[PDB]
C-alpha cells in the first residue's frame, strides 16, 4: 500500500482506476450465523440413583432456534460424547422414531460399543422459538479429566452456515483457558503449580531436581505490588539474584512482571511484600523484551522466603535455614549432571 | 517397552501429501520394437 | 492446446501449465506464442511470452496464486504472434476447498425422463471411497426443474436415503411432479429439463460431498 | 501415434504410501512424453476443462471449411461445398466462395 | 471409528498437526502428520481507491495533466496482513 | 553431507561433553570414533582446520583453528588423545551454551570485516553430549547465530545452507532425543543424529555423512561398511574370461588401473586368443565388456627355456588389456595405486618433493613385508593375509622354489627365478595361504594409512593346493607363491601410460 503520481500527456482520452485488497478485521460477524445454540450438561437428580443403578450418569439437554424469517428444514446434529461416555440407548430409540426426528438404524444399533459420536437428524426446526432433546450418558471408561463433548448444528444445502457448542462439568461452558493480554493471547489450558503441599520437606532431593534441564531459571524474588486485571492480575516481583542462570539476564535485578490466571488465584494468592523463591522453564516467559512476563503454570514451583524477622519461629527457622543452604551450594558447585 | 505394542517414538507418520506430482518429462528413445518404444520410469510414491 | 496439473486450486498455491503448439497438420510448429492469465471479469493478472523452437513444441510455465485472489473461474488464453486474433483458452477454478475421501455419482435409470411416466424418474445412487472400498452412509437428495439459465427447486420432492453397500436409490414420482408444478398441463413440461443435487454424508460424520446431475 | 502407460511390475500387492514402483510407458519410437499424476479426488470435485484426445478430434471437425456431406446441386457446387476452387482454360470454374463460416448450422 | 479431538491454534501460519496410532497384539501401526491454515480473524476486501479521467488536451491543460493517489487509510486493517494495490488503466476511443 | 574438496577451505569443530553423565567406557568411546573419522578424513586428502573443545561446566579450548597446526592431522590426534575424562571431573556440569559461543567466537572474523573466503569456506561442526543441557540458557539460539554469521539463509538466489552442517552424536547411557534432534541440522534424506550404538561399525556411520564429490576417481579408497558386498570392498577387481574351442573356458583376474587399461597375467591369455573371444567383467557390473587390444610385456616367454630343457617359464607374467570403452570410476569401481605416483605420494602423506626412490624404500623394507591377496571362494571375494619373504628368509623363499614338478634338474636357483619374482607364502613367520589357479592376474595388496597401493601381480605357486574348485588340506612348508615386483616394469608401464595423467614421479 503506497501512494503514487500519475502524468500522461498527449492527445487522447483514458480511463484510470486503482483498487485495493486487503485483510480487514472483522465487524460484528456472527459465527454461528442464523443459529441460537445452547448446551447444557448436568448430573442425574435422585430420581436416577433411586433404583441403585449406582455409576456416572449425566443428563445433556440440547436447544436451538433458528434465525431467518421462516423455520429452517432439515438440518443435521453431530454430537461428540466426553471420553469414555456413551448415551443411553433407551433415550435415543424414544427420540428417533419422533415426527421430524430420525436416527439411522446403522447408527442406532451400536449401542455401548461404540458410540461415541452420534448423528441425529431433524426434518425442521422452529425459528420463533427453541426445540429441544435430551438423553442421559453413562461413563464406562473410568478416566479422569476427560476431553470436553461437542455438538455442531448445520443444514443438508450449507455446511458453511453452521454452530457448534461445547460442554465440560468444570469448564463452565467448556471453552478453552485461553490467557490473552489486549491482542496477544496464548494457552493457559494447565494445572496451577507443582509441589506446594510438601508433606515431606527435602533438600538433597530438591537440588537433584534443579540440576534438571526441565529448570532453566531460579530466582529469589520479592513481590512488590500486585495490579489487578478481568481474568487474570500481573505480579511485580524484584529479582534479587540468579540461582541458576536462565535464558535472560539478571540485570542488576530489577521489576519483572509474573502473571496469574484467574482460575490460579483461587488455588493460591501471593502476597506481597514477602520474598519467594521460584523456578521454571523457557516455556513460562511470554511476549517479546521489555514487555517479557513470566506465567505462572504447571511447571512453575513457588514457596515463600520469611524475612529476616519473620524466621525467629523455630519451624520458620529451619525453614531460612534450608533455604539459605540451597542458595551457596547451587551457584558454587553447579551440578554433577 | 516390553509389552506386546510398537511403541510411539518408533511409529513414523507419513506427511508426504501433494495434490498432484509426477511433473516430468521423457523421450521415448528406448529401442523400438515392431515401432513401439518401451519406457521404464521406477517413480517414488506419495503418502 | 493448454493443460493444466489440476482443475482447481487452492489460494496460496502453485500453478503450472504446459502449451503444446502444432501447426494446422498437428505436428509440433516452433513460433512465439503470447500467453495472458484472466480474473473471473477478464482482467490480465500475468502474461508470457515464449518460442517453442527446439522444445518439441512444448512450452512449459508455471505461476504462483497470493493469498490475496478473487475466488471463482480463472482462464489461461493464448495466441500466436503471427496471428493475434486467433485466440485459445482452457479454463481453471479457484476455491479454498478440502479432499474429500469418496466419490457420489447420480445415476438415472434412463437419461431422460418420458412425461406420462407412472412409476417416474428412478435415479440409483453409487457412493465408494477413492481406495476402491464401499462407502456406508446417509444421503439428502433434492430435485429441480431447469430451463434454459432459470432454475426452479421443488421443495417438497426432499428425501433422506441411507446409502448401503455403497449405493443408494430414489424414485421421484409423477405425482410428486404434478403437485410440484403448478402447471396441470404436461405439454408445456416437453423440452424442459430436470436436475437433480445430492448432499451425502457418512455415518461418522467427518466428510461430505455434494454432487450435481442436470440436463 | 500410439501412447499407452500401464504398471511396470506385474501385478503383486496394492501399493504402499511412499514405496517405489515402476511405471511402463509404451509408445512411438522418438516421441516426447509429458507426465502428470493427480488424485482422483480432485476431478470429484471438479471434472471441467479435461483435455483429451477425442476432444483434440472435436476442435478439428469444428475448424473444417467443408459445408456439406457431399454431393451438390450441381457439379459447380460440388467442389465449392468440400472446400476447393477449381479452375480450367475452358471456362468452367468454381463457385465464389468468400466467406469462413459455414451459413446458418443446424445445431 | 472416528476419535474427536478440541484444539486451539496459537499462532498464525500454515501450523502442522500429528497423530499417531499403533494396534495390540500385531504390529501394525501408522501415524497422519498434516498441516493446516492458521488464519487471522477477518476476510479478504476488494474496496475501491479512486477512479479518474485522463484527458490531458482538455483537463490539465497544455497536453499535461497530472495527478495523485492517496494511500488507502483501511482503519480496519488485521495487524500484520497483507495488502495489494491494483492499478488498471483502459484507453477511450475517439473514432466515429 | 561433507563434501572432499582438495581444493577447499573447510572448517571442522570437534565439541566433545565431558560432563559425568557420559561415564568413562562411553567417553573413550567418543574418542576413539574421533580417531577413526580424523584419520578416514586424512586418508582422503582433504586437510580441514581442526578445532577441537571439550566442555562440562567451563567449556576447555584444546586446538583452534586460527593455528597451522589445526590442519595436522597426527597433531590434533595427540592433542586429543592427551584429552582426560578425569582432568575436570570435579566441574562436570552441562553448559552447552557457553561451548557454542566459543565456536561462535572462532568462526567470527575480528571487526567489521571478513578475511577473503569466509563464504569460500566450509564449516563443519560435530557436537557428542547427553542432550541435558542443565546449565545456562538456550543453546539453540546459537546455532541460528552461528547460521546468520555464515550467511545461511539469507538469499534466495544462493541459500549456503551446505556450507554448514551440523551432527551430533547422542553419546551416555542415558540421553534426550528432543534437545538433540533440535540441534542438528535438517536437510531431505540426510541423516546428522547418530546414537550410542553407532559406536560400533563405524565405517557404516561415516558413510550416511561423507559425499565424494571431488574424490571420485582417486585411487586405493575403499568403503569398507558392513553392507558392502565384494566389489565395495575390491572397487579395482576385475574378472576376465576367454572362452575359445580346443582351449575351452578360462577365468582370471585383474587390477583397474586406468581408464581404458586392466592389469592382469601373461599367461592366463596369449596372442592367438582373439579380441571377440575374450571378455572383461569391472566390479560392480556383470555385463560383458569387448576389448580392443591386449599389451603383452615384450620380454614375455612361455617357451623361454622350453628348448634349453625347462618346461615352463614365467618371466615377465604381466599383461595389460584395453577395453573398446573407457570406465566411469565410482563407489565400486576405481584404480588401485601404483608406486611412484603423485596419488601414492598423497596417499602417503608425503610431501610432493618426495622421491621415486623413497617410496620405494618404504614399500620394500629389508625385512618381512606384512601383505594380502583377494580369492574367489564360491563367488566370493576374500581377502587371505600374507608375507612377503624380503627379509632374512629371502633366500630360502627363492630355494623352495626347486620343488615344483618340472625344476628338480635346474642346477642354479638365480638362473629361473628372476629378480621379476616377489616371493610369498610358506609357514614362517606364520602359515600364507596359497593361491588358486584363478586368482592369478590378481593385485598383491599392501596397506599403509588407511588406503591400498599395489605391489605385485599374482603369477603362480609351488603346490597346487587349489587344483579344481577344492583346496583341501593343509599346506606344504615349503609351498611359496610368486608374483611380478612392479618396479622391474615401471620403466615401461610409465612408456604406456604417459598419457594417462597417473603423475608419474
Ligand atoms: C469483489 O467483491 C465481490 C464481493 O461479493 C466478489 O464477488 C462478487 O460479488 C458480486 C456481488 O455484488 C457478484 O455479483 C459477483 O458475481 C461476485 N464475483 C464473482 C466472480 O462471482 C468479487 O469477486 C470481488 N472481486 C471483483 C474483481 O469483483
Ligand atoms: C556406556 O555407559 C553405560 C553406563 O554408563 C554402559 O552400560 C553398562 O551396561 C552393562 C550391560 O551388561 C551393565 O552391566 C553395566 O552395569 C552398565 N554400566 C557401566 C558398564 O558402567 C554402556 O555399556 C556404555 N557403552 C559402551 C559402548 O561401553
Ligand atoms: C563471496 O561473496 C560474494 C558476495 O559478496 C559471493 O557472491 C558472488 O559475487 C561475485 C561478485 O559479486 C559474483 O560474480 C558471483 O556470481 C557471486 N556468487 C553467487 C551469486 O553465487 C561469492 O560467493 C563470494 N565472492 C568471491 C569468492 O569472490
Ligand atoms: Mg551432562
Amino acid at each position: 500500500n503506497e501512494g503514487f503520481t500519475v502524468t500522461a500527456e498527449g492527445k487522447g482520452q483514458g480511463t484510470l482506476s486503482v483498487v485495493t485488497m486487503y485483510h480487514a478485521k472483522a465487524k460484528d460477524q456472527l459465527t454461528c450465523n442464523k443459529f441460537d445454540l445452547k448446551v447444557t450438561i448436568k448430573p442425574a437428580p435422585e430420581t436416577e440413583k433411586r433404583p441403585q443403578d449406582a455409576k456416572n450418569t449425566m443428563i445433556l439437554e440440547i436447544c436451538t432456534r433458528y434465525r431467518g424469517d421462516q423455520d429452517a428444514t432439515m438440518s443435521i446434529l453431530d454430537i461428540s460424547m466426553m471420553t469414555g461416555f456413551a448415551p443411553d440407548t433407551d433415550d435415543l430409540k424414544q427420540l428417533a422414531n419422533g415426527v421430524d426426528r430420525y436416527i439411522s438404524k446403522y447408527e442406532l444399533d451400536k449401542a455401548f460399543s461404540d458410540r461415541n459420536t452420534l448423528i441425529i437428524y431433524l426434518d425442521k426446526v422452529s425459528h420463533s422459538e427453541d426445540d429441544c432433546l435430551a438423553f442421559k450418558v453413562h461413563q464406562y471408561f473410568n478416566v479422569e479429566l476427560i476431553q470436553p463433548g461437542a455438538v455442531k448444528v448445520y443444514a443438508y444445502y450449507n455446511l458453511e452456515e453452521s454452530c457448534t457448542r461445547f460442554y465440560h462439568p468444570e469448564k463452565e461452558d467448556g471453552k478453552l483457558n485461553k490467557l490473552c493480554r489486549d491482542e496477544l493471547c496464548r494457552c493457559a489450558e494447565e494445572n496451577c503449580f507443582i509441589q506446594k503441599s510438601d508433606d515431606k520437606v527435602t533438600l538433597e532431593e530438591r537440588l537433584d531436581k534443579a540440576c534438571e534441564p526441565g529448570v532453566d531459571y531460579v530466582y529469589k524474588t520479592r513481590l512488590v505490588k500486585v495490579q489487578l486485571s478481568n481474568d487474570f492480575d500481573e505480579y511485580i516481583m524484584a529479582i534479587e539474584q540468579t540461582i541458576k542462570s536462565g535464558s535472560d539476564e539478571v540485570q542488576v535485578g530489577q521489576q519483572r512482571t509474573f502473571i496469574s490466571p484467574i482460575k490460579c488465584r483461587e488455588a493460591l494468592k501471593l502476597e506481597e511484600k514477602k520474598h519467594y523463591l521460584m523456578w521454571g522453564l523457557s516455556s513460562d516467559f511470554w511476549g517479546e523484551k521489555p514487555n517479557l512476563s513470566y506465567i505462572i503454570g504447571k511447571d512453575t514451583w513457588v514457596e515463600h522466603w520469611p524475612e529476616e524477622d519473620e524466621c525467629q519461629d523455630e519451624e520458620n527457622q529451619k525453614q531460612c535455614q534450608d533455604l539459605g543452604a540451597f542458595t551457596e551450594s547451587m551457584v558454587v558447585f553447579g551440578c554433577p549432571n | 517397552l516390553d509389552e506386546d505394542i510398537i511403541a510411539e517414538e518408533n511409529i513414523v507418520s507419513r506427511s508426504e501429501f501433494p495434490e498432484s506430482w509426477l511433473w516430468n518429462v521423457e523421450d521415448l528413445k528406448e529401442p523400438p520394437k515392431n515401432g513401439i518404444s518401451t519406457k521404464l520410469m521406477n517413480i517414488f510414491l506419495k503418502d | 492446446f493448454i493443460q493444466t496439473d489440476k482443475t482447481i486450486y487452492t489460494p496460496g498455491s502453485t500453478v503450472l501449465y504446459r502449451i503444446f503448439t502444432v501447426n494446422h497438420k498437428l505436428l509440433p510448429v516452433g513460433r512465439t506464442v503470447m500467453v495472458n492469465i484472466e480474473n473471473p471479469e477478464g482482467i490480465p493478472v500475468k502474461q508470457d511470452s515464449l518460442s517453442s523452437q527446439n522444445q518439441l513444441g512444448v512450452l512449459p510455465l508455471s505461476w504462483d496464486i497470493p493469498e490475496l485472489v478473487n475466488m471463482g473461474q480463472w482462464k489461461i488464453r493464448a495466441y500466436y504472434e503471427n496471428s493475434p486474433q486467433q485466440v485459445f483458452s482452457t479454463e481453471f477454478e479457484v476455491k479454498e476447498y478440502v479432499l474429500p475421501s469418496f466419490e457420489v455419482i447420480v445415476e438415472p435409470t434412463e437419461k431422460f425422463y418420458y412425461i406420462y411416466n407412472e412409476k417416474g424418474l428412478e435415479v440409483t445412487i453409487t457412493a465408494r471411497f477413492l481406495y476402491g472400498k464401499k462407502v456406508e452412509g446417509t444421503a439428502f437428495v433434492i430435485f429441480g426443474i431447469q430451463d434454459g439459465e432459470q432454475r426452479i427447486s421443488l421443495p417438497e420432492s426432499l428425501k433422506r436415503i441411507p446409502i448401503e453397500d455403497g449405493s443408494g436409490e430414489v424414485v421421484l414420482s409423477r405425482k410428486v411432479l404434478l403437485d410440484g408444478v403448478q402447471n396441470p398441463r404436461a405439454e408445456d413440461l416437453v423440452g424442459k429439463s430436470l436436475y437433480v443435487s445430492a448432499t451425502v454424508i457418512l455415518h461418522s460424520g467427518s466428510d461430505m460431498v455434494q454432487a450435481e446431475r442436470s440436463g | 501415434g500410439s501412447l499407452v502407460v500401464k504398471s511396470g511390475q506385474s501385478e503383486d500387492r496394492q501399493p504402499v504410501p511412499g514405496q517405489q514402483m515402476t511405471l511402463k510407458i509404451e509408445g512411438d519410437h522418438g516421441a516426447r512424453v509429458v507426465l502428470v499424476a493427480v488424485d482422483k479426488g480432485v476431478f470429484v470435485l471438479n471434472k471441467k476443462n479435461k483435455l483429451t484426445q477425442s476432444k483434440i478430434w472435436d476442435v478439428v471437425e469444428k475448424a473444417d471449411i467443408g459445408c456439406t456431406p457431399g454431393s451438390g446441386k450441381d457439379y459447380a457446387g460440388v467442389f465449392s461445398d468440400a472446400g476447393l476452387t477449381f479452375t480450367s482454360s475452358s471456362g468452367q470454374q468454381t463457385a465464389q466462395r468468400a466467406e469462413l463460416q459455414c451459413p446458418q448450422p443446424a445445431a | 471409528l472416528s476419535v474427536p479431538y478440541v484444539i486451539v491454534p496459537l499462532k498464525t501460519g500454515l501450523q502442522e498437526v500429528e497423530v499417531k496410532a499403533a494396534v495390540y497384539h500385531h504390529f501394525i501401526s501408522d501415524g497422519v502428520r498434516k498441516s493446516l491454515k492458521v488464519v487471522p480473524e477477518g476476510i479478504r476486501m476488494n474496496k475501491t481507491v479512486a477512479v479518474r479521467t485522463l484527458d490531458p488536451e482538455r483537463l490539465g491543460r497544455e497536453g499535461v495533466q497530472k495527478e495523485d493517489i492517496p494511500p488507502a487509510d483501511l482503519s480496519d486493517q488485521v495487524p500484520d496482513t497483507e495488502s495489494e494495490t491494483r492499478i488498471l488503466l483502459q484507453g477511450t476511443p475517439v473514432a466515429q | 553431507k561433507i563434501v572432499l574438496d582438495p581444493s577447499g577451505s573447510m572448517n571442522i569443530y570437534l565439541v566433545l561433553d565431558g560432563s559425568g553423565s557420559i561415564g568413562a567406557s562411553n567417553f573413550t568411546g567418543a574418542k576413539k570414533c574421533l580417531v577413526n573419522l580424523i584419520e578416514k578424513v586424512a586418508s582422503y586428502g582433504v586437510k580441514p582446520r581442526y578445532g577441537l573443545v571439550t566442555y562440562a561446566t567451563y567449556p576447555k579450548i584444546w586446538v583452534k583453528v586460527s593455528e597451522a597446526d589445526s590442519s595436522n592431522a597426527d597433531w590434533v590426534t595427540k592433542q586429543l588423545n592427551e584429552i582426560n575424562y578425569e582432568d575436570h571431573k570435579l566441574k562436570s556440569g552441562t553448559n552447552t551454551k557457553k561451548a557454542l559461543q566459543a565456536v561462535y567466537s572462532m568462526m567470527s572474523w575480528p571487526d567489521d570485516v571478513p578475511p577473503e573466503g569466509w563464504n569460500r569456506t566450509r564449516h563443519v561442526i560435530i557436537l557428542m553430549t547427553d542432550g541435558l543441557h542443565n546449565m545456562g540458557g538456550d543453546p539453540i539460539t546459537v546455532i541460528d547465530e552461528i547460521r546468520d554469521l555464515l550467511y545461511i539463509g539469507k538469499d534466495r538466489k544462493n541459500p549456503r545452507e551446505d556450507y554448514l552442517d551440523v551432527y551430533v552424536f547422542g553419546v551416555g547411557p542415558l540421553v534426550n532425543q528432543v534437545n538433540i534432534n533440535a540441534l542438528a541440522s535438517k536437510k531431505d534424506n540426510e541423516q546428522h543424529v547418530f546414537k550410542v550404538k553407532d559406536m560400533e561399525n563405524l565405517e557404516d556411520v561415516f558413510y550416511q555423512m561423507i559425499d565424494e564429490s571431488q574424490s571420485l576417481s582417486l585411487c586405493g579408497m575403499v568403503w569398507e561398511h558392513r553392507k558392502g558386498t565384494d566389489y565395495h570392498k575390491q572397487p579395482w577387481q576385475a574378472k576376465i574370461s576367454v572362452i575359445r574351442p580346443s582351449k575351452g573356458h578360462e577365468s582370471c583376474m585383474g587390477a583397474v588401473v586406468s581408464e581404458y587399461f586392466v592389469l592382469t597375467a601373461a599367461h592366463c591369455f596369449t596372442v592367438d586368443d582373439k579380441e571377440h573371444s575374450i571378455k572383461v567383467s569391472v566390479g560392480g557390473e556383470k555385463r560383458d565388456l569387448e576389448i580392443e587390444v591386449v599389451l603383452f610385456h615384450p620380454n614375455y616367454n612361455i617357451n623361454g627355456k622350453k628348448e634349453a630343457g625347462i618346461p615352463e617359464f614365467y618371466d615377465y607374467d604381466v599383461a595389460l588389456i584395453k577395453l573398446k570403452n573407457k570406465l566411469k570410476y565410482g563407489q565400486t569401481i576405481r584404480p588401485i595405486c601404483l608406486p611412484c605416483t603423485e596419488g601414492t605420494t598423497r596417499a602417503l602423506r608425503l610431501p610432493p618433493t618426495t622421491t621415486c626412490q623413497q617410496q620405494k624404500e618404504e614399500l620394500l623394507p629389508a625385512q618381512d613385508i606384512k601383505a594380502l591377496f583377494v580369492s574367489e571362494e564360491e563367488k566370493k571375494l576374500t581377502r587371505k593375509e600374507v608375507y612377503i619373504k624380503n627379509g632374512d628368509k629371502k633366500g630360502s623363499c627363492e630355494r623352495d622354489a626347486q620343488y615344483a614338478p618340472g625344476y628338480d634338474k635346474v642346477k642354479d636357483i638365480s638362473e629361473v627365478v628372476t629378480p621379476r619374482f616377489l616371493c610369498t607364502g610358506g609357514v614362517s613367520p606364520y602359515a600364507d595361504p596359497n593361491t588358486c589357479r584363478g586368482d592369478a592376474g590378481g593385485p598383491l595388496i599392501v596397506h599403509k594409512r588407511s588406503r591400498f597401493i599395489q605391489v605385485g601381480v599374482i603369477s603362480w605357486g609351488v603346490v597346487d593346493v587349489c587344483k579344481n574348485q577344492k583346496r583341501q588340506k593343509q599346506v606344504p612348508a615349503h609351498a611359496r607363491d610368486f608374483h611380478i615386483n612392479l618396479f622391474q616394469v615401471l620403466p615401461w608401464l610409465k612408456e604406456k601410460l604417459q598419457d594417462e595423467d597417473l603423475g608419474f614421479l
